[PDB]
């Protein structure tokens, strides 16, 4: 029985989590630094899944396999807390958010029947550097566990974790960064998504919003319309020539908050050099030739679980957007209006960074689903969403 | 990571 508030959550108990090197749920917290020592030797046996099933690393770069893990995510990961949509990554998305620069064979982690083969359980971590407050930390972001609905409480989950853990020990990393929908000991800090509707009658057709208060659906589509074309002056897409600066650009706006990733050149190029139906980035530059901001948003789409033939919910999630010349709520008008021009239903995006101070305005509304972020084998202060400033998939 | 829809 997952917990979605801490409220919820502070009456459990953690049978798994409390084994693990992460602060409970009653610790106020003000220290900073590890839980345990970094392990100077590690189990190199796997760990034991139940009868009938093995352990399986995924070569991606098998459009086979990619396609077996496509398919288990498109069947079983997230769903809304209605069970109306599910998550639809694809496969080219896939790539791009578990092939970064650093990415390891062994850190895709599946789970497989004995005897048929078939793919039931996934677990992945990629590289990342980390600062949090004071410290920055070589860590790993976990990301996309995931049981098959045939498989759930099994406790299979414990397994996939521990495993992940092992493998990301044996590299000599010993921290980690995820986030969830679930509250588990102990969040570091709490974000709550937003949405802005770019095309309302699709998404009241869909019961992904509902006609509200009573406005008419005229009124509603009135309410909700965007300029056709960008007001900011000099907008156009990232390009090649524009790594640098978006890397340098990025690197001091991120200092300002207490959660961030420090990314390399080449990790700015992979997290944001555009890709169709992945990531876009659009990019300001002046009168003077100088790039001063820039905006982008990844694409991930959702089944509609009820209808499944009548195509997805088109959606595009803020990612990170760098201001200093342009004021922050004209950028992000001129990305809803980008969304719309590419045919995405809704924006979304969390109240961490600066957005608190344009979601209003932009006529987002506030989302029934939080995002926890979290830390493994690291004990710090909790903050709160406008000092994070980390985006995961 | 989390599938939210508005209140
Ligand atoms: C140094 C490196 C360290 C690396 C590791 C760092 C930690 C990584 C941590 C993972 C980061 C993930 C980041 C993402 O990808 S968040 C996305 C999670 N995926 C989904 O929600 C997809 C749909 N759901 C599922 O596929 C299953 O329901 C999952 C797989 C989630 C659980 O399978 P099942 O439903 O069959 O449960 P069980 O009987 O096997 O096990 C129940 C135990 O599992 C605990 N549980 C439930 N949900 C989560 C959860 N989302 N994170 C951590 N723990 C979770 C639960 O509280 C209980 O523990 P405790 O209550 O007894 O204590
Ligand atoms: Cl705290």
């Amino acid at each position: 029985g997952p917990a979605k508030t801490m409220e919820e959550a502070s009456k459990r108990s953690y049978q798994f989590w409390d084994t693990q090197p992460v602060p409970k749920l009653g610790e106020v917290v003000n220290t900073h630094g590890p839980v345990e020592p970094d392990k100077d030797n590690i189990r190199q046996e796997p760990y034991t899944l139940p009868q009938g099933f093995t352990w399986d690393a995924l070569d991606l770069g098998d459009r086979g396999v990619l396609k077996e893990l496509y398919t288990l995510l498109n069947e079983n990961y997230v769903e809304d807390d209605d069970n109306m949509f599910r998550f639809d990554y694809s496969p080219e998305f896939l790539l791009w958010a578990l092939r970064p620069p650093g990415w390891l064979p062994q850190w895709h982690c599946g789970v497989r029947v004995v005897s048929s083969r078939k793919l039931v359980g996934f677990i992945s971590a990629i590289p990342a550097n980390i600062h949090i407050y004071d410290t920055e930390k070589k860590m790993v972001e976990i990301n996309f566990l995931c049981v098959h609905k045939k498989l759930r409480s099994k406790r299979v989950a414990p397994v996939l974790i521990r495993e992940i853990t092992r493998r990301v020990h044996l590299e000599g990393i010993f921290q980690a960064v995820y986030t969830a929908g679930v509250v588990l000991p102990k969040p570091v800090g709490t974000c709550r998504y937003w949405h802005r509707s770019l095309n309302p009658r699709k998404l009241i057709e869909v019961k992904f919003s509902h006609l509200s208060r009573n406005m008419t659906m005229q009124r509603t589509m009135k309410l909700y319309r965007l300029p056709e074309t960008p007001k900011t002056a000099g907008l156009r897409p990232m390009e090649t020539k524009d790594i640098p600066v978006v890397h340098q650009l990025l690197t001091r706006y991120l200092k300002q908050f207490h959660l961030t990733p420090v990314m390399s050149q080449e990790e700015v190029e992979h997290w944001f050099y555009p890709q169709e139906n992945i990531i876009d980035t659009f990019v300001v530059e002046n009168a003077n030739g100088e790039v001063t901001d820039f905006l982008s948003f990844y694409t991930l789409p959702s089944t509609i679980m009820n209808h499944p033939t009548h195509k997805s919910l088109k959606a595009a999630y803020s990612f990170y957007n760098v201001h200093t010349q342009t004021p922050l709520l004209d950028l992000m008008s001129d990305a809803l209006v980008l969304a719309k021009m590419k045919g995405f239903d809704v924006f979304n995006a969390l109240d961490l960074m600066e957005n608190k101070t344009f979601l209003e305005k932009l006529k987002f509304g506030i989302g029934d689903g939080n995002l926890q972020y979290y830390l493994y084998n690291w004990k710090c202060p909790s903050m709160g969403a406008e000092k994070v400033g980390l985006v995961l998939q | 990571x989390s599938f939210s829809k508005p209140r």
